[PDB]
C-alpha cells in the first residue's frame, strides 16, 4: 500500500523538486539492484513468484514514477539519471519477470514510453508472457488481492468540484505529464 | 459452538474420529454394512480380475488423493498378477493398492493372520479362502467380510 | 534368471464355485515326489485333465508398463504368465519341502525334494506356463 | 384425476389416448392388452399409464357449485 | 475467456509436470469417461483416471501421469483434440449412411 | 488405436427410419461414446416447451399450477433452431423477445346446451366446450414472428391431448411463454419419448443340437431366432437381432451346458422416438454434434493455474 502511495505521490505532486524525485528513483533502483543481486538465485528454487510480491510492488512504483516524470530523468547531456536505460532492461529480463506480475495497464504504459525513449524494450517479453498464458506460478487465492492492491492509486484525480480546483496548483493531471 | 475453546473440544475430544472403540468393552462401533459386505465378498473373490483400465479406475475413484492424505503426491500401483497372455490385476490387489496409498510410506505394511465368516468348503476343494492373510500390507489370501 | 522348471501332468481341474478360475492338481513327469496345486484364470488359459504343462518359476524376465515397439522378454517363450509372491515355506518331511505362492489371490502350492527346489526363495517371482 | 399428458417414464404423449381407449373396450369389445397395442403403447412404461388410469375427475365434476341441481 | 472451468490442483502436480490433477466444473461421467478413454490411448501416458468427488457438486477430477516424453498438460490437450476428431469421424460416417440409405 | 483405424471399422445400419421413430445400429464403437450420445439425446438436445404460464382466470376444477404443469408437458411442434436462448439476468421486460419466446393463449368458457337430446350422458351434447384440448392453444405471433412463422404456425405435436374439463359457468384464460430448454433441467424439454440402446444378441451354440433337442432348444427363443436346418437336422441361429435375451434356455438343464449367451459387444442397437418436434435422425445428429462441441469448447479454453 505504501509503495502504491509512494509511486502515486511522486508522480502527481506538482510542488516536488527535481532532486526530491531523483531521490526516490535513486532509492528504488538502488533497493531494486540489491534485490536482484541477492535474490535472483531463489527463483529456480522451491516456492512461487509470490515470494517476491515486494519486488514487483517496488518495481511498479518505479515504473509508474517513470511514466509521469521520464522527461525529468534526462540530465543536461541527454543521459539518464540512475542509468535508467541500462537499469530497466536488466529487471525486465531478470528471472522475476516483473512485466508478468505487476499491474497490466502500467506495465503496458511503461513499455510504450520506455520503448519510445530508447530506455527499454519489453514488448517481446510481453508477447511471450500472454502466449505462455494461452497455452512462475502463483496461487490466485492470494494472487488477486495483489492485483487489487496494484490497481489502486491513492492520488489518481479527484472528483469533488471545489477541492479539485483547490488542488490544481498541487496536481499534475496525466495530460500535463 | 461459538468460540475457539469449544471448537478445540469438538475437534479433539468429542469428535467422531477417535471414537472407533466403545468404552463399554473396547470394541469397534464403526464399520460398513449391507451392499458393502456383499460387494467385498465379490470383489475379493479369486474369480475377480481387472484390466489395467479398470484397476486404475477403481483406485482413483476411491482414493481421493486430492486430500489431507497426500501420503504421496503421486498414486502408486502394483504390477499385474498375470503378465501374459493379457495384463490382469486381482481384487485382492485393489485392496493392497488402497492400503499402499493411504498408510504411511515411512512405515512397513500391516501383518495380519485372521479369519472370515465363510468356511473353505464353500469355495471348493483345497480352498484356503477362509484364512485372511496380510503380509507386508498385501492381501495374499482370503476374502474380506463383515468380520 | 530361471529358478525352476518341470513338465507337469494335470490330474484334476476343479472349477469350484467360480467360472473363470480353476484349481489344478498336477504331478511332475520327471520327479516322483514333485507335485503342484495352482489356481488359473482358465478363461485366458483353458486346461483339461491329462494336459501336459511346462511350468517355470523365474526371478525376472530377460517396472511394468504396457508392451511397446519391439519389447522382448522371457514371457515370449510361453502362453500364460503370472506375477506373485512367495509367502510361506514348510518342511513336509525329512526329505521334502513345499513353497506357497500367491498371485493376487490365485494360490500355488509346489511340493518337491529340497534339492530340486533349492533356488526358490521367499521373494517375488514370475510364473510361466506353456502347453 | 384426469389422464396424464405424458407417460412418467417414456416421456411419450398419452393424454390423447384415454377417450379412444374407452371406446375400444366399449365399442370394439377388445381386451385391455389388445386395445393398448392398437393405440401404440408398446413399452410397459406406457401401457401402465392408460391401463391403470382412474378418471376420478368424472366424480369431482358432479359437484358443480355453479348450477341449480 | 473463461478461467473458472478447468483448474490445476497444484497439490498433486509434480515439479516436472509429468503428473497432474485437473478439476473441471460442470462435467460428469459423460465427458470424463470419454476423455480418459482417449487419453489412455496416448502411449506416453503412464496413468489416467477420472473421478467425481460428489454427485451434488458439479465437479470432475482428471489425473494424468506421463512416462516423461510429454507433460501432463500436453496429454490433456492431445486427448481433447483426439476426442474432437473422433466425433468428426462419427458424424461423417453417420451422414454417409443416411445419404446412402 | 488411431482415428483412421476407427473410421475403417465403424459402421452404421439403419433398420427403420420414420418421422417419429428410428431403429439403427452403431457397430464397433466404444460403450463410453454410445452412452454419451444416449445421455445427450435425452438430456441436452434443446427443445421448445411452455415455461411461464400467466393466468387471468381459471374457475375450473383443476388448480392453476397443475394446469400450468400439463401445458408445459405438451410437446410443441417448433423447430428449436428458429429460436435463440433467453438470458435470465435481465428484468422481465427485456427478458422476452421475438427471438426468445413463443406466446400461446387459451380462452374457453363453458355454457350449458339447450339442444341436448333429453336423457343424454355425453358431455359434448350436454355442454359447449366441456373438453379443452391442446389444439385449443392459439398461437399468437409477436413482432417479426408474423413473418418468420408464417410458413409454420405453432401447433402442438399431439393435438388431441386432453388438457382440462369444464362445466357450465367455468372459464379458463391464460397466456403461456414458451422458450428453449434442455431435458437435464426439466423433462418437459426432453425431445424424446425415449432414446435407449441394447447390445446386440450373440447366441453361440457350443456343440451341435439336433432332433428332438433341436425343436426343444428352438422354442426357448422367440419365433424366427433359432432355425432347424434340413439335412444336418442340427439347430443354428437365424437372426439374433430378433432375440429378447430372456435367458429362457438357461432354465432347462439339458441346454444350460451347451449354450453361451453374449453380445456383439460394442454393437449397439439404438431406438430413438421423437416427442414430435424434430425427426429422430435430427435429434441423433444434434447429439453427435453436441458431444463434439464439448470437446472443442474445452480444447479452446485456457487452463487457469
Ligand atoms: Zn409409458
Amino acid at each position: 500500500k505504501s509503495l502504491q502511495y509512494l509511486g502515486s505521490y511522486i508522480a502527481r505532486a506538482k510542488k516536488l523538486s527535481r532532486t526530491q524525485i531523483i531521490f526516490v528513483a535513486s532509492y528504488l533502483t538502488s533497493w531494486l539492484n540489491r534485490y536482484v543481486i541477492e535474490r535472483e538465485e531463489e527463483v529456480d528454487q522451491r516456492g512461487g513468484m509470490e515470494r517476491f510480491k515486494h519486488f514487483y510492488a517496488a518495481f511498479q512504483a518505479l515504473c509508474y514514477i517513470f511514466c509521469f516524470r521520464h522527461n525529468i530523468f534526462r540530465d543536461t547531456d541527454g543521459n539518464w539519471e540512475c542509468e535508467l536505460d541500462k537499469f530497466f532492461q536488466r529487471m525486465v529480463i531478470s528471472k522475476f519477470n516483473p512485466l508478468k506480475f505487476c499491474n497490466e495497464n502500467v506495465m503496458l504504459m511503461f513499455a510504450r514510453i520506455a520503448q519510445q525513449e530508447s530506455v527499454a524494450y519489453c514488448f517481446s517479453i510481453i508477447e511471450n508472457n500472454n502466449n505462455e498464458r494461452l497455452r512462475s506460478s502463483w496461487s490466485l487465492a492470494t494472487r488477486q488481492q495483489f492485483i487489487d492492491l496494484q490497481s489502486y492509486f491513492p492520488y489518481d484525480p479527484l472528483f469533488l468540484k471545489n477541492y479539485k480546483i483547490l488542488m490544481k496548483e498541487y496536481y499534475i493531471e496525466w495530460s500535463e505529464a | 459452538p461459538q468460540n475457539e475453546n469449544a471448537r478445540a473440544e469438538a475437534l479433539n475430544l468429542a469428535n467422531t474420529d477417535s471414537q472407533y472403540l466403545t468404552p463399554t468393552s473396547g470394541s469397534p462401533v464403526r464399520g460398513l454394512i449391507q451392499d458393502h459386505i456383499s460387494a467385498g465378498v465379490w470383489l475379493t473373490s479369486k474369480d475377480s480380475f481387472f484390466t489395467r483400465e479398470q484397476y486404475q479406475q477403481y483406485i482413483y475413484g476411491c482414493i481421493r488423493p486430492e486430500d489431507g492424505h497426500t501420503t504421496r503426491s503421486k498414486i502408486v500401483t502394483l504390477p499385474p498378477t498375470i503378465f501374459k497372455p493379457y495384463p490382469l490385476w486381482t481384487g485382492k490387489q485393489i485392496i493392497t493398492t488402497v492400503l499402499l496409498n493411504v498408510t504411511p510410506p515411512d512405515m512397513p505394511g500391516i501383518n495380519l493372520i485372521s479369519k472370515n465368516k465363510i468356511k473353505n468348503e464353500y469355495w471348493g476343494k483345497g480352498s484356503l479362502e477362509n484364512e485372511v492373510l496380510f503380509k507386508d500390507g498385501a492381501l495374499l489370501c482370503g476374502i474380506l467380510d463383515k468380520s | 534368471n530361471t529358478l525352476f522348471d518341470d513338465i507337469f501332468q494335470v490330474s484334476e481341474v476343479d472349477p469350484g464355485r467360480y467360472n473363470k478360475v480353476c484349481r489344478i492338481e498336477a504331478a511332475s513327469t520327471t520327479q516322483d515326489q514333485c507335485k503342484l496345486t495352482l489356481d488359473i484364470n482358465v478363461e485366458l488359459f483353458p486346461v483339461a485333465a491329462q494336459d501336459s504343462l511346462t511350468v517355470t518359476i523365474a526371478s525376472s524376465l530377460n517396472s511394468w508398463r504396457p508392451p511397446q515397439a519391439g519389447d522382448r522378454s522371457l514371457a515370449d517363450d510361453y502362453d500364460y504368465v503370472m506375477y506373485g509372491t512367495a509367502y510361506k515355506f514348510e518342511e513336509v518331511s525329512k526329505d521334502l519341502i513345499a513353497v506357497y505362492y500367491s498371485f493376487g489371490g490365485l494360490l500355488m502350492r509346489l511340493e518337491g525334494n529340497y534339492r530340486n527346489l533349492n533356488n526358490l526363495k521367499q521373494e517375488n517371482a514370475y510364473l510361466l506356463i506353456r502347453r | 384425476m384426469i389422464v396424464p399428458v405424458r407417460c412418467f417414464s417414456c416421456g411419450k404423449v398419452v393424454g390423447d389416448k384415454w377417450e379412444s381407449y374407452l371406446n375400444l373396450l366399449q365399442e370394439d369389445e377388445l381386451d385391455e392388452g389388445t386395445a393398448l397395442s392398437r393405440l401404440g403403447l408398446k413399452r410397459y412404461c406406457c401401457r401402465r399409464m392408460i391401463l391403470t388410469h382412474v378418471d376420478l375427475i368424472e366424480k369431482f365434476l358432479r359437484y358443480n357449485p355453479l348450477e341449480k341441481r | 475467456p473463461d478461467r473458472e472451468k478447468i483448474k490445476l490442483l497444484t497439490q498433486a502436480t509434480s515439479e516436472d509436470g509429468t503428473s497432474a490433477s485437473f478439476q473441471i466444473v460442470e462435467e460428469d461421467h459423460t465427458l470424463g469417461n470419454a476423455l480418459r478413454y482417449v487419453i489412455m490411448k496416448n502411449p506416453d501416458v503412464e496413468f489416467c483416471g477420472y473421478s467425481i468427488p460428489h454427485p451434488s457438486e458439479n465437479l470432475l477430477n482428471i489425473r494424468i501421469q506421463t512416462y516423461g516424453e510429454t507433460t501432463a498438460v500436453d496429454a490433456l490437450q492431445k486427448g481433447l483434440k483426439d476426442l474432437m476428431d473422433l466425433c468428426d469421424v462419427v458424424e461423417s460416417k453417420f451422414t454417409e449412411k443416411i445419404k446412402s440409405m | 488405436w488411431n482415428v483412421e483405424k476407427f473410421k475403417k471399422d465403424f459402421e452404421v445400419n439403419i433398420s427403420s427410419l420414420d418421422a417419429r421413430e428410428a431403429n439403427f445400429d452403431l457397430i464397433n464403437i466404444d460403450t463410453s461414446i454410445a452412452n454419451a450420445f444416449r445421455r445427450i439425446m435425452i438430456s441436452e438436445v434443446p427443445s421448445v416447451a411452455a415455461e411461464y404460464v400467466y393466468f387471468f382466470n381459471n374457475t375450473s376444477v383443476i388448480q392453476d399450477e397443475v394446469l400450468a404443469h400439463r401445458i408445459g408437458l405438451v410437446p410443441l411442434k417448433v423447430d428449436p433452431d428458429m429460436l435463440t436462448w433467453v438470458d435470465s439476468n435481465l428484468p422481465d421486460d427485456e427478458k422476452f423477445t421475438d427471438e426468445n419466446t413463443i406466446v400461446l393463449s387459451l380462452n374457453v368458457k363453458c355454457t350449458r346446451n339447450p339442444d341436448a337430446p333429453k336423457g343424454s350422458t355425453d358431455p359434448k351434447e350436454l355442454y359447449n366446450n366441456a373438453h379443452v384440448y391442446a389444439r385449443d392453444l392459439k398461437f399468437e405471433p409477436q413482432g417479426r414472428q408474423s413473418t418468420t412463422f408464417a410458413d409454420c404456425p405453432v401447433v402442438p405435436a399431439d393435438p388431441d391431448i386432453l388438457l382440462a374439463k369444464l362445466r357450465p359457468g367455468q372459464e379458463i384464460s391464460l397466456k403461456a411463454h414458451c422458450i428453449l430448454g434442455i431435458g437435464g433441467d426439466h423433462a418437459k424439454f426432453s425431445p424424446v419419448s425415449t432414446a435407449s440402446y441394447r447390445l446386440l444378441p450373440q447366441i453361440n451354440i457350443l456343440q451341435p443340437i439336433k432332433g428332438e433337442s433341436a425343436r426343444r432348444f428352438q422354442k426357448c427363443f422367440p419365433p424366427g431366432v433359432i432355425g432347424i436346418d434340413e439335412g444336418s437336422d442340427e439347430a443354428y441361429v437365424k437372426d439374433a437381432r430378433k432375440d429378447t435375451v430372456s435367458r429362457e434356455v438357461l432354465r432347462y438343464e439339458e441346454f444350460a451346458d451347451k449354450v453361451k449367451l453374449g453380445r456383439v459387444r460394442n454393437h449397439f442397437i439404438f431406438n430413438v422416438e421423437s416427442a414430435g418436434a424434430m425427426t429422430p435422425e435430427e435429434i441423433f445428429f444434434k447429439s453427435v454434434r453436441i458431444l463434439k462441441n464439448k470437446a472443442e469448447y474445452l480444447k479452446n479454453c485456457p487452463i487457469t493455474q
